[PDB]
């Protein structure tokens, strides 16, 4: 079954990528691996693991138990077709082909799933099969195969309302939009946090709360923050159990600038250790820095540079080198003075910066259509 | 129930005259808007900072 | 066709821009600030 | 109905449909609850009771 199957891949992340931390992960990952009939997905994880020399009989008892379920399917296919129900061969392996999806690889999954997709004439089985293809599409990071069955999925929810098949689906598109660096779409798929449920992949609902707040704090501005995440009783009481994230969120809201970096190292360090945020923990906090800089810096014009050390975060030369790479990076709209020791600001009208992205997209699409135009007709 | 809502009404009505007297000019000193609201300068300074934030 | 005579012989770009501005800078800030609370 | 319709060689099978019990009032709420935009935490069992 595929319901605990995300924790498996997250613990594969926990095995592989922390190099020093690879002992208890290969203990509990084996504790789940050489039981529940798992055969295929851990030979190269055994290569990244140690030798584990005598795994032969361990593989033999489980390819034997796998052979038992295979041969009782082979005892089912001929009794099912003698006096037929609703194609009871594909009705048996429409449920045990997910067992073959976990135990076997994606092939015996896929031919049986696209096989049984034509059996049920209503979407009450079809759309769950497509949910299963989505979930393995995450597992093998099938970034092209998810694009198919997302649209093929969404093509079924219009008949009916199917909000346990649409709001549940929005969790999949939200985890894809935070798998990629699409944060404004990730929180927008994470907009509700009401119909979202005590899930299987986030068995803590509060972990989903932490994810939607970590993406929302970038994703929306103060108006949205001073209405949306501050007045929700459904969002306040779940981080009422959180001492850290409640302080980490409110320190930016209550303008508690110096303590914000303290929990910023905590949440960023946890984000470094975390699966699925490990691609972008480096990009996250450098957005958080320039956001926290611009929020304070667009208040004053005559604010000096040696004010931010004691009130905002210590290290005057650290603020120096940190703002120099941001004005020099082309954002953080201000202009710093040095030897009279004051930071100046400016204001750009949306006439140049709004134009810059236009010449970017124009050069991008011109590269696209010129490249295609060189490809076709020799 | 009135004793609950008078503070939240007092914030909105604080800002309602606050946007009223800030209207007619381009620049002014904070000591005059403290004088014309007849209120202090630190709380008015932080409260004005809350508006531009 | 395609012989090309030989003279000698997302997931990837945004965090690479963080490798551009953020290559060898800070990298492990957890203790420099706690070492700056007493100096600053 | 008719006794000529109640000739035993006439009708092949007669099937009774009872009103639903507490178990079968729940699943019609389950299938029927699909197209609604819900709120998490409902306890449909109490509603069926």
């Amino acid at each position: 079954p595929k319901n605990p199957d995300l924790r498996i891949a997250q613990l594969r992340f926990l095995l592989s990528l922390p190099e020093h931390r690879g002992d208890a992960a290969v203990r509990d990952e084996l504790m789940a691996a050489v039981r529940d009939n798992n055969m295929a997905p851990y030979y190269e994880a055994l290569c990244k693991s140690l030798d584990w020399q005598i795994d032969v009989d361990l593989l033999n008892k489980m390819k034997k138990a796998n052979e038992d379920e295979l041969k009782r399917l082979d005892e089912e296919l001929e009794d099912a077709e003698k006096n037929l129900g609703e194609s009871e061969i594909r009705d048996a392996m429409m449920a045990k082909a997910e067992y073959l999806c976990r135990i076997g690889d994606k092939e015996g999954a896929l031919t049986a799933f696209r096989k049984t997709y034509d059996k049920t004439v209503a979407l009450g089985h079809r759309l769950d099969i497509v949910f299963y293809l989505l979930r393995i599409g995450l597992f093998y990071m099938d970034n092209d195969l998810i694009t198919r069955n997302t649209e093929k999925a969404k093509s079924l929810i219009e008949e009916g309302g199917d909000w346990d098949r649409r709001n549940r689906l929005k969790v999949y598109q939200g985890l894809y939009c935070v798998a990629i660096r699409d944060f404004k779409q990730a929180a927008e798929l994470f907009l509700d946090t009401v119909s979202t449920f005590t899930s299987y992949e986030l068995m803590d609902y509060k972990t989903f709360v932490t994810y939607t707040v970590y993406v929302s704090m970038i994703a929306l501005e103060r108006p949205d923050l001073r209405e949306k995440v501050i007045k929700g009783a459904e969002i306040l009481e779940v981080l009422h159990s959180l001492p850290a994230v409640r302080q980490y969120l409110f320190s930016l809201y209550e303008c508690r600038y110096s303590v914000f970096f303290q929990s910023l190292a905590v949440v960023e360090q946890e984000m470094k250790k975390d699966w699925l945020f490990a691609p972008h923990y480096r990009y996250y906090v450098r957005e958080m820095r320039i956001h926290a800089y611009s929020q304070l810096l667009e208040s004053y014009r005559s604010l000096t540079l040696g004010y931010m050390a004691e009130a905002f975060g210590v290290g005057v030369e650290f603020i120096d080198q940190e703002l120099s790479r941001f004005i020099a990076a082309g954002r953080l709209h201000c202009k710093i003075d040095k030897v009279n020791e004051i930071v100046e600001t400016n204001r750009p009208d949306s006439k140049n910066w709004q134009y810059q992205e236009t010449i970017k997209k124009g050069d991008l699409l011109l590269n696209r259509v010129q490249k295609l135009s060189r490809v076709i007709n020799m | 129930i009135i004793s609950t809502h008078l503070a939240k009404l007092y914030d909105n009505l604080l800002e309602q005259n606050l946007i009223r007297v800030i209207e007619p000019f381009s620049r002014v000193q904070i000591e005059h808007i403290s004088s014309l609201i007849k209120l202090s300068k630190a709380d008015v300074e932080r409260k004005l900072s809350q508006m531009i934030l | 066709m395609s012989e090309k005579k030989q003279p000698v012989d997302e997931d990837n770009w945004d965090d690479d821009n963080v490798e551009d501005d953020f290559s060898n800078q800070l990298r492990a800030e957890l203790e420099k600030h706690g070492y700056k609370m007493e100096t600053s | 109905l008719d006794s000529a319709l109640l000739r035993p060689g006439r009708i092949d099978r007669k099937i009774e449909f009872p009103p639903p019990n507490e178990e079968a009032r729940l699943d019609i709420l389950k299938i029927h609850s699909r197209k609604m935009n819900l709120t998490r935490g409902i306890n449909l069992r109490k509603i069926a009771e």
